[PDB]
């Protein structure tokens, strides 16, 4: 019982440190997505 | 039980001439158990079984046929006891006696199992024991029926009768320690009586001795692949937690060498190893591995069950066995859903016959009424990613990725737990 508790614990933490890690950058990406948005849009009409 | 009244009875001596008096018996009788009694020494002992050997057996008969008083009918058997131990070739004595009166040994004694006082019937259990064992007469028949029956009712009892029951598994084990009283024991039902006494909790000599006979059991082929229809390990396994005693723990790690060596069929031996593994038999003797002890069989035993049980978890974690499980169902935690290096080495097995095993995980993700089968299909998808990166947009593609982050919504916490373990495994990175 006590080997899966510490093993489970140390599983939890090291996933927290990778989601984290992914999350943080992708979520400045998302930003700097929407924000690109309004720098591309003065005149664009055509497609691209 | 068995010691103090022996004891008592080996002094408890009386007039056999009482009897003889009475005319309950013959002069001839009397006088062989007197001058018996006056010659001692062993050299006397024997002069007396050698020129009145054909008197000695019916001195004994008659008297314990005769007698009320049980004081002189328990030192005639307790006599023949010590003398078995003193010397086992004396079970000779009596067949001797029964070839000359042209008679087979049993009619003489098997009454006597249904007397009344408990001492007495289980030394003559005792004696046959020794006799029918040692002797080149075998017990068979409706005597050996009888027989059986009769330790199959001493077990019905089921403490001094408990006591007395030590007795009863001792001549069952004296008798099954040859081949053709084991197959008779088998065809009685006499291993569902050891079966019925374990489960009764009976006590701790008795577990031993019972542990004794089932190996025995095991140690024959056929005898093992018989004895399944009870199948044993379920209790043994459990029941070797609290006996920690050397006896009991020697006895079952022999018991299960026994089955995993002489189960006749690669299938009997998966049959037996599945057992161990589902009842946790592997870190047991992990741990008992690391225990050391006093002679060489346990140790010796433990290794070779560590070799073996070794062996059929590379056999489940089999990539057949896999694929084949998949197919038959049995997503229950066979050692090959948790073996590590199983899934490191075949993970890729995983897109074989164009991911037909993702396919039945994720089929099973929505058609498995069973919580166990639905956890281990989430753990099974999430174990998949986690082993072959590219299964990250296979997954998405199947609808595992959705399958798994709902059934964390699951209504059985073991299914929502494992399909967060899922989810983990899909989010282990991007």
């Amino acid at each position: 019982n006590f080997e899966k508790i510490e093993n489970e614990l140390k599983e939890i933490n090291t996933n927290q440190e990778a989601l984290k890690r992914n999350f943080l950058e992708l979520t400045e990406l998302k930003f700097i997505l929407r924000k690109t948005q309004q720098f591309f849009d003065e005149m664009a009409d055509p497609d691209l | 039980i068995i010691a103090a009244k022996a004891a008592e009875v080996r002094a408890n001596k009386v007039n056999w001439q009482s009897y003889l008096q009475g005319q309950m018996i013959s002069a001839e009788d009397c006088e062989f158990i007197q001058r018996f009694e006056m010659k001692r020494c062993s050299e006397e002992k024997q002069e007396m079984l050698q020129t009145e050997g054909s008197q000695c057996a019916k001195t004994f008969i008659n008297l314990m046929t005769h007698i009320s008083k049980e004081q002189t009918v328990q030192y005639i058997l307790t006599m023949v006891d010590d003398m078995l131990q003193e010397n086992h070739q004396r079970v000779s004595i009596f067949f001797d006696y029964a070839k000359r009166s042209k008679s087979t040994a049993w009619p003489y004694f098997l009454p006597m199992l249904n007397r009344q006082d408990p001492f007495t019937v289980h030394m003559a259990a005792r004696i046959i024991a020794k006799l029918a064992a040692w002797g080149k007469e075998l017990m068979e028949g409706s005597d050996l029926n009888y027989y059986f029956n009769w330790i199959k009712t001493q077990l019905s009892s089921q403490s001094d009768s408990s006591q007395y029951v030590q007795c009863v598994a001792g001549c069952l084990q004296l008798m099954l320690r040859v081949n053709e009283y084991r197959f008779a024991w088998v065809e009685a039902d006499g291993v569902n009586c050891i079966m019925g006494v374990l489960s009764n909790k009976c006590g701790f000599q008795l577990q031993y001795q019972m542990i004794f006979s089932i190996w025995l059991l095991a140690f024959s082929p056929q005898m093992c692949e018989h004895l399944r229809r009870y199948n044993i390990i379920p209790v043994l396994s459990d029941i070797l937690q609290e006996s920690v005693k050397e006896k009991v723990t020697r006895i079952i790690l022999a018991a299960f060498r026994n089955f995993l060596e002489k189960s006749t069929e690669r299938e009997t031996r998966q049959e037996y190893a599945l057992a161990m593994i589902q009842c946790k038999v592997l870190k047991q003797l992990e741990n008992l591995e690391q225990q050391k002890y006093d002679d060489e069989d346990i140790s010796e035993d433990i290794k070779f069950l560590l070799e073996k049980l070794g062996e059929s978890v590379q056999d489940l974690s089999s990539f057949d066995e896999y694929s084949s499980e998949l197919k038959s169902g049995r997503l229950e935690w066979s050692p090959v859903h948790k073996s590590e290096k199983f899934w490191r080495e075949n993970a890729v097995r995983l897109n074989e016959k164009n991911y037909e095993l993702l396919k039945i995980l994720t089929k099973l993700l929505e058609v498995s009424d069973d919580p166990q089968v639905l956890a281990v299909a989430a753990h099974d998808v999430g174990e998949y990613v986690r082993h072959y990166p590219r299964g990250k947009r296979v997954i998405e593609q199947l609808g595992g990725k959705q399958l798994v982050m709902n059934h964390m919504h699951h209504e059985d916490q073991q299914v929502r737990y494992n399909a967060l373990l899922a989810v983990q495994k899909l989010m282990v990175h991007n």
